[PDB]
């Protein structure tokens, strides 16, 4: 509980929600990496999730 | 409950058998927790994804 | 006069406390309180800093010291020589030397000759205390400062902690308080009067 | 049942050092012999004018009447020497005269209930029977180290010099030196009522008040459970798990066979071309001349003084590639817990722990770690780690107040951690005379 | 002590259950409804259930005043617990179904050596019937004793959404959850379930006879199914929301089936690997020991 | 000799798609499926007697490429390779073995390579004396043939 | 031959000396034995070893 106006307030936690709930794990970027290389590369690592 | 920022501690690893041929003895070793690694100088993930 | 005992300022103790510390983990808030709120619960405080891993309580490194052959580096009150084959020289180290230095650590406990003398003690006001450390304090609190659990009631930031302290101090089973208490032996007069700390 | 109850048997050599020279001193008639015939009826009666509550056992069979009478009364039975005490009394009907046990116990001679005797208590025996065994010498020798410690000098204590023999030495050690009256003889009198003063009547030699009421204080640290940190035993096991905390015991595994080790067992015989040690197992007589493929057993070694080098790698490989569970015990260690972070500062080898001094006790530090954060969620990751070696059985957690003074998030405490008990926050109130009392309670 | 109360130690009141439906509490029974089924074309069958190996962990008495009660509630529902299975608190209790053991269970969860008189409990033989079967739950993880998980998960769902017909019969096809949502809402509601006592409820499981037993599973149907849905959340996969005219809504993927890991990382309560170890060895007792 | 598969195992397949890592305790390790059952695994222990058999070394990341024999160690996990090619002699009694391929380049080698072993024959051996005192140690076979 | 009753690695030797030596008739000592005090004086004299 802060001392910013109503407007100011109301922007950053909007702005808070969409970061928070849509999500993209580690899998997505991996996903996408297997479209810029020969096809039949094989990535791991990271844990998908 | 929380991910660490500075480094930890380790035992730490260390190489052992590999060929086909051991004729071990089990002399020495650490009573204390250790851990054993099978394959010589692995960790590779070379890749950073900014 | 014969002058079988002297005198001291403020009594030592045989247990004392020991902490290992987790130089990683410290909390955001620097929290704060008054200065009569300070001096009372203090130094008990700073025993007991946040991210403490063990605090254990043994003998005392200090009370009993080299200047009696007592030795405790390890936790065990060790002492050099008691006990021992003759013909044969000592050992480097030796199971015998412990059962030789507790029995010398009984014998240091039973030569004892001190009498506690109050010293130095400063009265606070009721403006200058939080309602939680006022209670606590009788009248008046020896002068110095003491390490005790339940005196930190409500100065920690450990907030699972700070719960079971409030029910052992609730249940009228326990009462925590220190300072100038009533006493049977009140106003007998030796030369000066007994008063009980 | 019950352990307690029953008859109460003591021997007559322990009889006679502390309780015949105590109820001597008050003028009681001494303790009535057992009868041969049953005296169900005067046993206390008898009893009741000597204030002793035991009685002597002589000759002959105790009475079934007579036999009931001693286990109400709580009243107690003196025999020179047990063998058995079937034939003592004969147990008629019920089974008692030699097969549920007895056990072992202690008496502080509160059976007197009168003051001024009895000063000393239990925990002085077992710090007596703790001790090792002292020699006439070692006794002379830890005499005279106390004393010059403290600066009191000692010119000639304890041996008397003539000029024309040199310097002989006496013994030091008495035990109850109860200073008596000698009769021309030479033989001991009696106590000597109505003369001798009196300040010969008793004593345990200590400044009267100060010393006694100072050491029965002191003497209560000394039996405490926290002090005592003198750990024994130890078990060996290779199973390979992570655990929070040390004093952590791995029990036996489900179906295990027990097996004593012996000096025997191990035996040194041909198998294929070469010549190797084998294990024998007892219960079904065996081979198994390999290191590996031995079934599973729970050892426990008592001796490891005698044992060849062989058989000790033997051992220490079986437990390896066989999960063999094995044990020791003339091993003495000081244990003290360490932190997670920064690591261990001193390891030891599992050929040493073999090989060690049956009296020479060495430290091994346990890993507690308790508190310790977790790995980010990307971070390389691991290929079959840690294996641990060493485990107390004692078990180790003795002093501590609290532990772990760190919140988990977020208004709970931490899985195994403690807070300090209501013992150590509890400030009572003086005797209705002189020492300290609790609350009370409730 | 308490005695006992006849038809249960859950008909006492003191102690009792209400999730928190945001500003106002309610009652398990009124929570369910806000939710409804979709049948999808999946189909589970009713897996019969091996038999739990008795060896529980010997008789030790550490000194630690550990808290069994709290350590149980904490991993099935707790949100991120840490070291759950971790053996040291369990082999304590198992000393608890020791014919004459001065070792006494707290009423409020807290486990002692000895006793206390500013503290009353639950007698001595309700315990004993008690951890004589959920002292086992305590090497759930060793390699040779450990349990399932892959398929206790088809009874799961028949009591969430186990339509009458469907615990009838023995197949049930697979479901998709869905109900009105408050954003917060399955943290929050896993934060509430924590402070039940779950104790209590589970002393009685083993203490209550033929008929005080047919009343007992006949009235706390919704008790159980509350902590088995807050349960089968950490599990189903996907969870997503639909947003329809001026509300918002839950969805929680697959109600039946172990998707072994993940759930929501954010929008729910999430199970470690020493989890499935350990919810798995539970549900192997409570439902045998249920029905 | 052609060491067989001693009793109770089963022989499962590989593919990637069953060794995914994983987290447990307070580590990231790699986990085992069992595909007959569904399983975890989080350790090279405890892992059921399998009979694991493969056809190519392709997408053997050399973390899990390495964690097959780290498990063949500690729970006599049975696995083949089919692809490896090599040309091993028989070698007699004395001058005992010179070279030796290992155990890591058996694995994460390319397809092509034509790599050869070294055997031991051991009928003229010398055999031990009548008494003596017994010497430790003992020694290991690792690569088995299966042709013969 | 009987001091060394647990300490030889020879198998068959170890057995049968803590076999003929735990027998019922004959019993291994060794050092001090008993002592023979003086009248007077009250001293040790006589030591039987």
């Amino acid at each position: 509980a802060l001392n910013i106006d109503h407007f100011a307030a109301s922007v950053l936690n909007i702005n808070l929600r969409a970061l928070m709930e849509a999500n993209v794990t580690a899998d997505d970027r991996i996903k996408a990496l297997q479209a810029h290389s020969m096809i039949s590369t094989q990535f791991h690592g990271p844990n998908q999730g | 409950d929380d991910v660490g920022i500075m480094q930890q501690k380790k035992p730490p690893t260390v190489v052992q058998s590999r060929t086909d041929v051991f004729n071990e003895q089990f002399a020495n070793e650490a009573l204390h927790p250790m851990t054993k690694v099978i394959f010589n100088g692995l960790d590779v993930n070379t890749e950073v994804q900014p | 006069l014969s002058d079988d005992f002297k005198q001291i300022s403020d009594p030592k103790g045989y247990l004392t406390y020991s902490v290992k510390y987790e130089d990683q983990f410290t909390k955001k808030d620097k929290l704060r309180a008054s200065e009569a709120d300070d001096r009372i619960v203090g130094p008990t405080v700073n025993l007991f800093k946040y991210g403490a891993a063990v605090v254990n309580i043994d003998l005392n490194r200090d009370f009993f010291d080299t200047a009696t052959g007592i030795d405790l580096t390890k936790g065990i009150p060790l002492v050099q020589d008691l006990l021992v084959p003759i013909g044969v020289t000592a050992g480097a180290e030796q199971s015998a030397e412990y059962v030789s230095g507790l029995l010398m650590v009984l014998f240091k406990v039973m030569t004892d000759n001190r009498l506690v003398i109050v010293g130095e003690t400063t009265t606070p006001m009721s403006n200058t205390l939080s309602t939680v450390v006022n209670n606590v304090l009788r009248t008046t609190y020896h002068n110095n400062v003491g390490v005790n659990p339940a005196l930190l009631r409500d100065f920690t930031q450990v907030n699972w902690l700070n719960r079971d302290i409030t029910n052992m101090l609730q249940q009228a089973g326990t009462k925590y308080g220190l300072g100038l208490t009533e006493t049977r032996l009140d106003y007998v007069r030796l030369v000066k009067t007994i008063v009980g700390h | 049942d019950d352990l307690d109850e029953g008859i109460r048997m003591t021997t007559y050599d322990q009889y006679l050092s502390h309780i015949r020279e105590r109820l001597h001193i008050t003028n009681v008639p001494d303790p009535i012999y057992i009868t041969g015939a049953s005296t169900p009826d005067q046993i206390a009666a008898s009893v009741q004018a000597t204030h002793v509550a035991v009685v002597l056992y002589q000759s002959g069979v105790i009475n079934g009447s007579a036999s009931t009478y001693l286990r109400e009364n709580e009243v107690l039975v003196v025999m020179p020497d047990y063998y058995d005490v079937v034939s003592r009394f004969a147990n008629a009907n019920l089974q008692m005269n030699n097969n549920r046990y007895h056990e072992s116990v202690l008496e502080i001679a509160d059976i007197f209930d009168q003051a001024d005797f009895i000063q000393t208590s239990d925990a002085v025996r077992q710090l007596r029977a703790l001790m090792p065994t002292l020699s006439t010498s070692q006794i002379r020798h830890a005499i005279e180290r106390i004393a010059q410690i403290t600066d009191v000098d000692s010119t000639d204590y304890g041996k008397l010099t003539l000029r024309f023999l040199g310097t002989l030495t006496r013994s030091l050690k008495m035990q109850n030196a109860q200073i008596r009256r000698i009769r021309p003889d030479g033989t001991v009198l009696r106590y000597d009522d109505q003369i001798d003063i009196e300040a010969f009547r008793w004593s345990r030699y200590f400044l009267d008040e100060l010393r006694l009421r100072r050491l029965s204080v002191g003497l209560r640290l000394i039996t405490n459970p926290r002090i005592a940190r003198r750990f024994d035993g130890v078990r060996i096991m290779y199973l390979t798990d992570d655990d929070p905390d040390p004093d952590f015991v791995p029990d036996v595994p489900e179906g295990y066979v027990a097996v004593q080790y012996a000096h025997r067992l191990f035996s040194s015989s041909l198998a294929n071309k070469r010549n190797r040690v084998t294990y024998t197992h007892p219960p079904t007589g065996m081979a198994y001349p390999s290191p590996t493929g031995r079934p599973h057993v729970h050892m426990t070694i008592n001796e490891r003084a005698g044992m060849s080098k062989l058989v000790a790698d033997n051992i220490i490989a079986s437990v390896i590639k066989s999960n063999w569970v094995v044990d020791i015990h003339d091993i003495e260690y000081t244990a003290e817990v360490m932190t997670p972070s920064e690591g261990y500062t001193q390891h030891v080898d599992a050929e040493s722990i073999m090989t060690a001094p049956k009296g020479k006790l060495f430290h091994l530090q346990f890993m507690d770690g308790l508190l310790r954060p977790e790995p980010s969620a990307f971070d390389p990751p691991a290929s079959g780690e840690d294996m641990r070696l060493i485990y107390p059985l004692q078990p180790i957690s003795v002093a501590r107040s609290m532990r772990a003074i760190v919140n988990h998030n977020e208004v709970d405490r931490p899985r195994g951690a403690v807070a300090p008990s209501s013992y150590e926050m509890d400030t009572g109130t003086l005797s209705r005379n002189g020492d300290l009392l609790y609350s009370p309670v409730a | 002590m308490l005695q006992q109360p006849t038809g249960g130690y859950t008909t006492l009141e003191q102690f009792a259950f209400t999730i928190r439906n945001d500003g106002t509490n309610a009652t398990p029974t009124q929570f369910l409804q806000l939710l409804s089924y979709e049948a999808t074309e999946n189909e589970l069958v009713k897996k019969t259930i091996p038999t739990p190996e008795t060896h529980l962990p010997s008789a030790r008495n550490v000194p630690g005043n550990v808290y069994i009660e709290d350590a149980i509630t904490q991993a099935l529902f707790g949100i991120s617990a840490q070291n759950v299975n971790a053996h040291g608190y369990f082999s304590r209790l198992s000393a608890l179904a020791l014919p004459n053991t001065s070792a006494r269970l707290g009423l409020d969860g807290v486990i002692y050596n000895s006793e206390t008189i500013n503290i009353p409990f639950y007698d001595p033989a309700a315990v004993a019937n008690f951890a004589a079967t959920y002292a086992k739950l305590g090497n759930a993880s060793t390699p040779r004793y450990r349990a399932d998980m892959i398929d206790i998960y088809a009874h799961v769902g028949l009591e969430l959404a186990g339509t009458d017909a469907e615990r009838a019969a023995g197949v049930m096809p697979v479901k998709r959850a869905k109900f009105d949502s408050w954003e917060g809402s399955l943290i929050s509601l896993s934060r509430d379930v924590v402070n039940w006592k779950i104790l209590a409820f589970l002393i009685d499981l083993c203490s209550l006879e033929g008929e005080a037993l047919r009343a007992f599973k006949t009235r706390n149907r919704d008790v159980f199914r509350m902590m088995l849905f807050i349960m089968s959340t950490a599990v189903a996969a996907n969870v997503v929301n639909r947003k329809v005219t001026k509300r918002v809504d839950r969805v929680l993927e697959y109600i039946g089936v172990n998707s072994m890991r993940t759930a929501g990382r954010t929008a729910t309560i999430t199970y470690d690997l020493s989890r499935h170890e350990f919810a798995a060895k539970f549900l192997q007792l409570t439902f045998t020991r249920w029905n």
